[PDB]
């Protein structure tokens, strides 16, 4: 679950921290997040592999031409960069992104398919808990919200898809770009789902496991003398 | 001098001296004349030999049935552009079903020859070549430098002591234009052309070379004592 | 220097004058041409004693009906002979026939002015 | 003496073909000014058609490379013509890969990176034009940036170029030395345009009628030339003051 | 649900917001309007991703002939479309109706199919919900109408198509090109659905 | 057409020398001054903005460029052949090194970098060598702060301080005198001013000086809060305010 | 010196003379002309007859380009026929892409870019030409001169070749004497004059005219060759002007 | 999928005499159950006394009748205008057909 | 899903 | 065209020598003199950095003794920009061969290829020869202890002792009459030092003008370490052998 | 496999 809420001043995007292998949940406190330039960010679902390869190569690409042109980056730069690569792959590169940033232009906020389709909003909303986010998203936007309204709004979407969807879980991650200040990346804003206490230690006796041989593993180089 | 080490230089007096030079191969080469009636166009070749136990180098080459050269220069570059004509005339049989026009095959020779003199590294063609054929707009003979320039004539000579051959044919324009429906007459105009540039040596069975084309005439060579009709 | 495909102020190529001078330096080949067949004939000129004069190879058979002389610098001749080999073959395996001597010959002369920068 | 007929390195460390390409620039005989107002560049260039026979109105230097940048050229038409073509190319594709318009400043920095390429290969030669490039960036506002065949560029206030820049630089230089500021404090570009050919006037020691002159104005948004009918109005403002 | 239609003082394009992923709305307020000269403007329809990529194409080209040759003509906008689709038919699902106001031939609209063939039309509908309104829009257009006219026709149609398509819904875009300049309108279905 | 230069313009002389690096060298002595100092908590590069006319605005021209956040690069020469080799610098810092590793390269990787893309000039064909030579400051975690000088030839040197162009030898007797192993960076900037008053004729002013500094981490210029471990850029570029005031305590 | 030994090299001037040397072969090639007419333009050119062997009226100088655009050059022929089979290819590439058929202007860039090309290498040699061009577009009727350096301007009459002078001097009185302009078939006979009086220059040998014209009203906007009774009229009036 | 090959129909019979040979072959050319034409020849005069049928698919027929015709021109070009043999004929035939071992020309040739 | 009036 | 400008870097004089090889051999003779002695328990590798100032940071500073892998090293006589092109050739070669079968290279074969590279440059492509002479010091199990030495030529030989660079006429007089075969490397370390002191052009040898390397047995048991020193290391054993 | 919101 990723979602993008357009505010008065600026843009905030929110994503969830489970990541799967089939019906396993690999990683309980994923990074969705991602920064592709210091007040361009990105939220990615899709193969996850997919998602941190394109963001990091255009971050790269974007990164020299902000160098080249001595000029800030605009996310629409980020945004036909983007479309352009995930386009020439016909959609075998499975990365679906959510990318907002405030760049000299203002505060944007587009959603980029597989395929290399674009679409701009006030509220967007990507992955498997895209439909359970959306209703809430549906149910609750209006237009002129603020700072605080618009994080709110944001994180009870991502909630939305924690609670009600599978591929969804554990913690809500935010990042806020406001126009004119410093985009503040909130790592674990909630914590809903911290595992209580076990019933058991399951610290075992020294001694337990059978050991058939030990041995001093190397890792120094060659010594002198 | 300075600027006739390459063909992409030209001189201080806007000259190519390298095409010059190639212009030279051609006025070494042995005599050929060609000229043309309303229904034949004609081809007159002296051929050279090396020395008494050699042969006569082969100065026409056919290119199609209704289309040929004579050749005075370097042989191995009328062999290189007479391919290529032959495969240009081939396109044009097998793509459009069409015989390929005499003066668009004039054409393509131009174009051909012109890239070899505007380029690095290579070469011009150091060849002459006197292309007769029939078409839909009747008999046709042009004339091949290899600057590039192609040029539409009634009769011409190229090779040495050449200015003999086209005198005559400049004074005989009249009477052999009108030469129609009679080969053997347009040969026999062909020989005594050729004729006026000889010096010592004259007209034998094996030194001769002549080719017709016409109405009814496909492209046909003449060689040995086919020609001695006509000496 | 000077373009290596450069024409003389007479109209020939410089570098194609030059080799028939190398030619003249190389051992002497005769052929003579008989109803009866056709006889090649060459001069081997060891430049020592000790090289066995057997392995001086200056006549060399293209095809059954084909034979070759060579005078000039003879390792040159080696991708001539191999190319003659080659459309003599070539040729048999394309018509089912014999190729013939003039349009062999014609194949290997073809190479000549294959030359230039 | 090779050294002087490719761009490699002489003894004292310079590039002859680079120093006599800037000499071709002058070929043309042309002078070129550019300034800036609040709102708007202006840039205007000498028109001089000698021939009866020539079509005025196919005779210029200045040339619409985007919808915002304007180029002049100081050097032969052949040169300033395949810059024009390639500096079209360039801000085209600009737009296509990054979805916004080239700034001034970036064409400049990409038109110099290409002309510094040929003061290093060999197999090409330097161009012998001097490209100014004007717009009103959406950044930086109002912008001249100019290029040379060494591949130098830089911003500048005002400039010259051609034959008597010197003449004109200086007359510009004393201008912003009194007013202490970097542009011309005008609302309207119909003013601006007419400091430019008045200060030209003044440095060259020379009257203009409508077809003596050549005028490119950019303002926020657009680039566009002016014709003979729109100097011959902003000739009579001069005069009438 | 796409449409171009020519009237007396120009031309008229208009479509729905709806973008779909089976049978979910990806996108309720989606442009298929889109821009690729001052008043030369096109109507998507198919994949979006296709006729984006193939629309900013168009939009590079005409930008890189005005810069060079001046303003494009229609026809001509219409050929670069044509040119893309044809080329690449094997990969594409993009069908699009081009519409552009010249001051020399006023209101034109070219559309074009999925082969990449080219039709020069009065008006032309295309798209998933175009199959409803055929009868609709044959019985009642008029060449030569009136702006106010134009503009009821394409509600009418596209109010219509939106009814019977479930591919087609939300607001209708449409998009005035005429001498007087570029204008945009919005119907909103409280409006289009009394009808 | 084609690049028919398919070889070497830069061959050896008789005398074992190459020319073409030589007369590279010629073109970086002519060049205008620039310096490094290297102190124990960061290094200095600085060098003197000759403008070309007063009417250029002579900001708009950066002869000190950041090619890392922790990496920065100033020359003495051919201007036009720095901004290239600046370009071809930030572009392989990521190709070769970030897109692989996922960190910046350490100073003496990029100048190794630089260096090869200098000694290719002077080998490859039909291209004749940079006319510039580099100063490159940098930190990295477990080199600390380093300086490096790069050579039209591809050569490059590590220096506790030094000076390239026009008056480089007097430059460098002037930081042999005043350099120790025990200069905060605020001493190193003191130095770098004073040596540099010494090769300048006209104004000398932050407007006409450009001086940027490796120090310590800038957080307030990284634009963005929540990763503890991402603490800012190690390069900062000094305002023309920020020269004036120092010029006042000289 | 040497600086003129090698194309694409800047002379201590900032000339490239093997371009200054291509201007001279054009110098020594027979005369060529263009007037640009109320709706429309008329081209003609001078060819020698070296030989009464030349077959009357069938060595065409004179060359279209697509439908609508015709071309005529003075210098090495051959290369002039070259810079047409390249203008032929761009304006083949423009209506593919575009549809409409190449406008003039943006067929002379198209040519001008070409032969500016010709200047940038020492691998390759300037053009030996100096090519008139133009036709009738949507923008009207367009007339371009074009030189061994890329250079090309718009003209209200052109003339290269070895009787230009003589030919600019003609030109120049018929642009004083018709400010209003000159009409298409009144254009053709001044083209015959121009290149009779131009012949002055070429005296010793007898030659052949040759006339072409795009004209709006007269040819549809197409390029169309003179010939028979209106070529015979030209001829005629041409004549009656030099005695 | 789009199917590069057809059946044209048609039978061609080649008898070979002591001192002559023959080559015939019906003039019908057919597609599924509909007539094409009632008069195309499917019978060539090859020059050099040689005459050639390839019965199939129409269309890769007339392709190597084509190339075996351009074949023989060839032959007198690069050969000093020699008769070309039957025997020589059908080799060259062979090669032609090998060329598209792997987009076989759908003929059954007799000569 | 792919994204499709 | 262009073969006007075009110098002909691999053709033949006269004489049938390489021009531009032996003009990169003249330019490699005004280098800092590099020594390699190898002895029965090891190598030693002694180089002299070229007229350095005291600017110069000299614990961070490298052109003369560089690592090809764990077992050989190289001392560089020449352009030192051209060297790390063939170095970091001769870094992926080694690496390579370990990856193909999974053993280190043999010295000799690494030899060879950096040797067939320069030949190349000598015989095709137009371009100038690579300025650089190396010695090789290196290790394996079939040779044991090895040192040899390449020239732009591309030609390469094995030694008990050699100098290249600068002075290498009278340094390889003086290493010809105080070697041994018998040798010791604390010998060898001894011989290679007073070497330098005696041919050097400077006034005298200091630690801030020498790079030292030595490979060793003297590694715990079966196996061999490179000792790149340190300044203060070089101090010490010119202090040692009583030089300072 | 591989990780896939
Ligand atoms: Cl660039
Ligand atoms: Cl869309
Ligand atoms: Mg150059
Ligand atoms: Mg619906």
């Amino acid at each position: 679950t990723i979602v993008g809420v357009k505010f008065n001043n600026g843009v905030v995007i929110a994503a969830d921290t489970r990541s799967t292998q089939g019906p396993i949940v690999a990683d309980k406190n994923c990074a969705k997040l991602h920064r592709i330039s210091p007040k361009i960010w990105c939220a990615g679902a899709g193969t996850a592999a997919d998602t941190e390869a394109v963001t990091q190569l255009i971050g790269s690409n974007i990164e020299l031409h902000s160098l080249y042109t001595s000029r800030e980056p605009r996310v629409v730069s980020a945004l036909q960069m983007l479309k352009q690569h995930l386009f020439k792959y016909q959609g075998h590169i499975g990365a679906y992104l959510i990318v907002a940033g405030v760049d000299p232009t203002g505060s944007h906020l587009f959603s980029i398919h597989a395929h290399g389709s674009t679409d701009v909003g006030y509220y967007l909303s990507l992955g498997s808990g895209s439909l359970a986010a959306m209703a809430v998203l549906e149910s609750h936007w209006k237009q002129d919200l603020t700072k605080e309204e618009a994080i709110k709004l944001a994180s009870d979407a991502i909630q939305a898809g924690i609670w009600n969807d599978l591929g969804s879980g554990s913690n809500v991650d935010v990042c806020v770009m406001e126009i004119g200040k410093d985009a503040e990346y909130l790592r674990n804003y909630l914590t809903p789902n911290v595992r209580e206490e076990k019933q058991k230690s399951y610290k075992f006796p020294r001694g337990t496991t059978a050991v058939l041989k030990e041995s001093i593993v190397n890792i120094c180089d060659i010594q002198e003398e | 001098n300075n600027y006739d080490g390459d063909t992409v230089t030209f001189s201080p007096t806007g000259r190519l001296f390298q095409v010059e030079y190639a212009l030279e191969a051609i006025k070494q080469g042995s005599v050929t004349v060609g000229l043309r009636s309303n229904t034949h166009a004609v081809l007159v070749a002296l051929k050279r030999n090396a020395d008494e136990l050699s042969s006569y180098q082969k100065k026409i080459i056919k290119c199609d049935e209704h289309m040929g050269l004579s050749l005075a220069g370097l042989a191995p570059d009328a062999r290189v552009l007479s391919n290529y004509l032959r495969q240009q005339c081939n396109y044009s049989s097998l793509v459009f079903n069409r015989k390929l026009a005499v003066e668009r095959a004039g054409h393509l020779l131009c174009d051909k020859a012109q890239k070899n003199t505007q380029s690095y590294g290579g070469r011009p063609y150091g060849v002459g070549l006197l292309i007769i054929g029939y078409d839909k707009s009747g008999a046709h003979l042009l004339e091949f430098q290899p600057s590039g320039n192609v040029t539409e004539l009634y009769g011409t000579a190229i090779g040495a002591r050449s200015q003999g051959a086209k005198t005559y044919l400049e004074r005989t324009l009249d009477t052999f234009i009108k030469i129609d429906g009679n080969p053997d007459e347009l040969i026999k105009a062909g020989v005594e052309a050729i004729s006026q540039s000889l010096r010592d040596e004259s007209l034998t069975v094996d030194n001769l070379s002549i080719a017709i084309v016409g109405k009814d005439t496909p492209f046909t060579i003449y060689d040995g004592e086919a020609v001695a009709k006509y000496i | 220097d000077r373009g290596v495909s450069t024409f003389s102020p007479e109209g020939r190529l410089f570098q194609v004058e030059y080799s028939l001078e190398a030619i003249k330096l190389g051992s002497t080949a005769i052929g003579i041409a008989t109803k009866e067949g056709v006889v090649l004939g060459v001069e081997k000129r060891a430049t020592s004693p000790l090289l066995e004069s057997d392995s001086i190879e200056k006549i060399v058979e293209i095809d059954r009906h084909i034979g070759c002389a060579m005078s000039g610098l003879t390792a040159d001749a080696r991708s001539m002979i191999e190319h003659a080999r080659t459309a003599a073959v070539t040729h048999n395996l394309y018509y089912d026939e014999d190729i013939n001597v003039e349009s062999l010959t014609q194949s290997v002369c073809d190479l000549a002015l294959r030359f230039g920068e | 003496g090779y050294d002087r007929h490719i761009t490699i390195f002489s003894p004292e460390g310079r590039l002859y073909q680079v120093e006599y390409a800037f000499k071709a620039t002058n070929q043309t005989n042309i002078n070129s000014l550019a300034v800036r107002g609040k709102d708007c560049t202006v840039v205007i260039s000498q028109k001089k058609v000698p021939d009866k026979l020539l079509d005025p109105t196919t005779v210029s230097y200045i040339f619409c490379i985007s919808r915002t940048i304007g180029m002049v050229v100081n050097g032969p038409i052949p040169d300033a013509r395949n810059a024009a073509l390639r500096a079209k190319a360039e801000a085209a594709e600009f737009r296509y890969k990054y979805g916004y318009d080239m700034p001034c400043d970036v064409l400049a920095k990409r038109m110099a990176n290409l002309s510094q390429i040929y003061t290093q290969r060999a197999y090409m030669r330097p161009l012998g034009v001097i490209l100014t490039f004007v717009s009103v960036d959406e950044e930086l506002g109002p912008s001249i940036y100019k290029t040379d065949p060494a591949g130098y560029y830089v911003g500048y206030k005002a400039t010259a170029t051609g034959p008597k820049q010197q003449e004109i630089t200086t007359n510009l230089e004393n201008h912003f030395k009194k007013s202490k500021i970097d542009h011309i404090n005008e609302e309207s570009w119909e003013k601006v345009v007419e400091f430019a050919i008045t200060h030209m006037i003044d440095a060259l020691g020379t009257e203009f009628s409508k077809n003596d002159l050549e005028v490119g104005v950019a303002t926020k948004d657009k680039f566009f030339t002016l014709s003979a009918e729109n100097i011959e109005e902003r000739l009579v403002a001069i005069a009438e003051q | 649900s796409i449409m171009a239609v020519t009237f007396k003082d120009g031309v008229i394009l208009g479509a729905d917001s709806r973008t779909t992923t089976g049978a979910y709305i990806a996108n309720r307020v989606t442009d298929k309007l889109t821009r690729v000269h001052d008043k030369i403007w096109c109507c998507r329809s198919g994949s979006a991703a296709d006729t984006q990529a193939i629309a900013d194409i168009v939009q590079y080209h005409l930008e890189l002939y005005t810069s060079q040759y001046g303003t494009p003509s229609t026809e001509t906008a219409a050929s670069v479309f044509k040119e893309l689709c044809y080329e690449n038919k094997d990969n594409l699902t993009a069908g699009i109706i081009v519409a552009g106001y010249d001051d020399k031939n006023k209101g034109e609209v070219y559309t074009i199919p999925l082969g990449g063939s080219v039709h020069k039309l009065p008006y032309a509908i295309a798209g998933s919900g175009s199959t409803f309104i055929y009868g609709y829009c044959d019985k009642n257009f008029r060449e030569n109408m009136s702006k106010e006219e134009t503009v009821d026709f394409i509600k009418h149609s596209l109010s219509q198509a939106i009814k019977w398509d479930g591919s087609s819904g939300g607001v209708i875009r449409m998009v005035v090109l005429t001498a007087a300049g570029v204008e945009r309108l919005i119907f909103y279905p409280d409006e289009y659905e009394q009808l | 057409m084609t690049d028919r230069y398919s070889f070497s313009l830069t061959t050896f002389s008789p005398s074992g020398k190459l020319g073409q690096i030589d007369y590279a060298l010629t073109a970086v002595k002519q060049g205008v001054t620039s310096l490094g100092i290297k102190a124990t908590n960061g290094v200095v590069i600085a060098t003197e903005k000759k403008s070309s006319s007063p009417l250029a605005m002579s900001e708009t021209l950066s002869k000190v460029s950041l090619l890392t956040p922790d990496i920065g690069a100033v020359y003495s020469g051919m201007g036009p052949d720095y901004r290239v080799l600046v370009d071809k610098s930030r572009k392989v810092a990521h190709t070769s090194y970030k897109r692989i590793y996922g960190e910046y390269p350490p100073t003496k990787l990029l100048v190794s970098e630089v260096a090869k893309i200098m000694q290719e000039a002077t080998q490859s064909g039909g291209v004749r060598p940079f006319g510039v030579s580099l100063l490159i400051a940098g930190h990295d975690e477990f080199n600390g702060f380093s300086l490096y000088q790069v050579d039209p030839s591809g050569s490059y040197f590590p220096w506790k301080a030094t000076a390239i162009g026009k008056g480089s030898v007097a430059a460098k007797t002037f930081l042999e005198k005043r350099w120790n192993d025990e200069l905060e960076l605020e001493d190193a900037i003191h130095i770098a001013l004073l040596t540099l008053k010494e090769s300048v004729e006209g104004e000398f002013n932050g407007d006409t000086i450009e001086l940027a500094i490796i120090g310590d981490e800038n957080p307030d210029l990284l634009g963005y809060t929540g990763i503890p471990t991402d603490k800012g850029p190690r390069f900062r570029k000094l305002t023309s305010q920020e020269i004036n005031d120092r010029l006042e305590a000289l | 010196t040497g600086y003129d030994l090698s194309n694409s090299v800047f002379s201590p001037d900032g000339r490239n003379f093997q371009v200054e040397y291509a201007v001279k072969a054009v110098e020594n090639g027979t005369t060529s002309i263009g007037i640009k007419c109320n709706d429309g333009v008329v081209f003609a050119v001078e060819k020698l007859i070296t030989s009464k062997l030349l077959v009357p009226q069938k060595n065409v100088k004179i060359q279209v380009v697509d439908r609508h655009i015709g071309c005529v050059y003075s210098g090495l022929i051959p290369d002039g026929r070259h810079l047409v089979n390249r203008g032929r290819e761009e304006a083949a590439s423009f209506k593919k892409l575009y549809k409409t058929p190449i406008p003039i202007p943006a067929f002379a860039d198209r040519l001008g870019q070409y032969v500016q090309a010709h200047t940038l290498y020492n691998s390759v040699r300037p053009f030996g030409v100096s090519t008139i061009f133009g036709g009738v577009d949507k923008n009207g009727a367009h007339l371009y001169m074009l030189e061994p350096s890329g250079s090309y301007w718009g003209y209200k009459g052109a003339a290269t070749g070895k009787g230009r002078q003589s030919a600019k001097a003609e030109l120049e009185k018929l642009v004083d004497h018709h400010p209003e302009g000159l009409s298409a078939r009144e254009a053709v006979k001044q083209a015959a004059k121009i290149i009779y009086l131009a012949h002055e220059d070429n005296k010793e040998k007898d030659f052949e005219l040759e006339i072409s014209w795009c004209s709006l009203s007269e040819t549809n906007g197409l390029h169309k060759f003179v010939k028979g009774d209106l070529l015979q009229e030209a001829i005629d009036f041409a004549q009656k002007e030099i005695n | 999928q789009f199917n590069p090959y057809g059946d044209n129909g048609g039978t061609i019979l080649g008898i070979a005499g002591e001192d002559f040979a023959v080559l015939a072959g019906d003039t019908r050319n057919i597609t599924d159950y509909s007539i094409n034409s009632r008069y195309e020849p499917k019978v060539f005069d090859c020059g050099d006394n040689i005459v050639m049928s390839a019965n199939g698919f129409a269309a890769d027929g007339d392709a190597l009748v084509k190339r075996f015709k351009n074949s023989v021109k060839w032959y007198h070009f690069d050969h000093n205008d020699k008769k070309l043999s039957i025997n020589s004929a059908a080799r060259n035939i062979q090669h032609l057909l090998y060329g598209k071992r792997f987009f076989p020309y759908y003929v059954h040739t007799i000569i | 899903x792919f994204l499709f009036x | 065209g262009s073969r006007r400008y075009d110098s002909r870097t691999t053709i033949f004089s006269p004489e049938g020598r390489l021009y531009q090889v032996e003009y990169a051999l003249e330019s490699i003779s005004h280098a800092g003199t590099a020594i390699g002695i190898m002895a029965s328990d090891g190598i030693v590798l002694a180089a002299e950095r070229k007229v350095t100032s005291t600017l110069l940071e000299q614990d961070t500073s490298t052109e003369k003794l560089y690592k090809l892998n764990d077992k050989i090293a190289v001392a560089v006589a020449g352009l030192t920009a051209d060297a790390e092109i063939l170095i970091n050739t001769a870094r992926i070669h080694a690496q390579n061969y370990l990856k193909t079968y999974n053993e280190d290279i043999p010295v000799e074969i690494l030899v060879r290829r950096l040797s067939d590279i320069k030949q190349g440059y000598t015989q095709h492509g137009g371009l100038r020869p690579f300025g650089v002479s190396f010695i090789y010091a290196g290790y394996d199990d079939r040779y044991g202890y090895q040192l040899y030495t390449s020239n732009p030529s591309g030609n390469y030989t094995g030694w008990k002792a050699i100098s290249v660079g600068a002075n290498t006429s009278a340094a390889q007089t003086l290493l010809q009459m105080d070697y041994k075969d018998d040798m010791k490397v604390d010998d060898a370390i001894e011989l290679a030092l007073k070497t330098l002191s005696k041919t050097t052009d400077s006034s005298a040898l200091t630690y801030d003008r020498l790079e030292f390397a030595t490979i060793r047995k003297g590694a715990n048991d079966g196996e061999v370490y490179q000792k790149i020193f340190k300044p203060q290391e070089i101090k010490d054993i010119l202090v040692k052998t009583g030089i300072t």
